[PDB]
């Protein structure tokens, strides 16, 4: 009896996060106020098997 | 000797992924689903004694 068991498995992952927060904030004597912010979250992962 | 040319249309799902860099900074790995309906030609000849 002769018996050959080959077995390749293979796996790749790649996560990339992006984060960007921009914030602006004018404040005068109690005459003019503006603050305003803008946050962008971008997740993306890939999985490859084999 | 043209035999028989005609065309078959198969449609399949394929999924591709890219890496796009925004603003050279912002880079992502984007994969994307599109269902194409290829169409080909075939065209089958024989080739008799001459």
């Amino acid at each position: 009896q002769e018996d050959h068991v080959r077995s390749s498995f293979l796996l790749d992952n790649q996560n990339s996060q992006n984060t960007v927060t921009a914030s602006a904030g004018i404040a005068f004597l109690n005459i003019v106020n503006f603050k305003v912010e803008t946050d962008y979250i971008s997740q993306t992962s890939l999985t490859k098997d084999y | 000797v043209h035999l028989l040319s005609q065309t078959h249309e198969e449609g399949y799902s394929r999924l591709e992924c890219k890496k796009k860099c925004t603003l050279k900074i912002f880079c992502k790995t984007v994969c994307e689903d599109v269902f194409r309906v290829a169409k080909a030609e075939f065209r089958a000849y024989w080739c008799v004694a001459a």
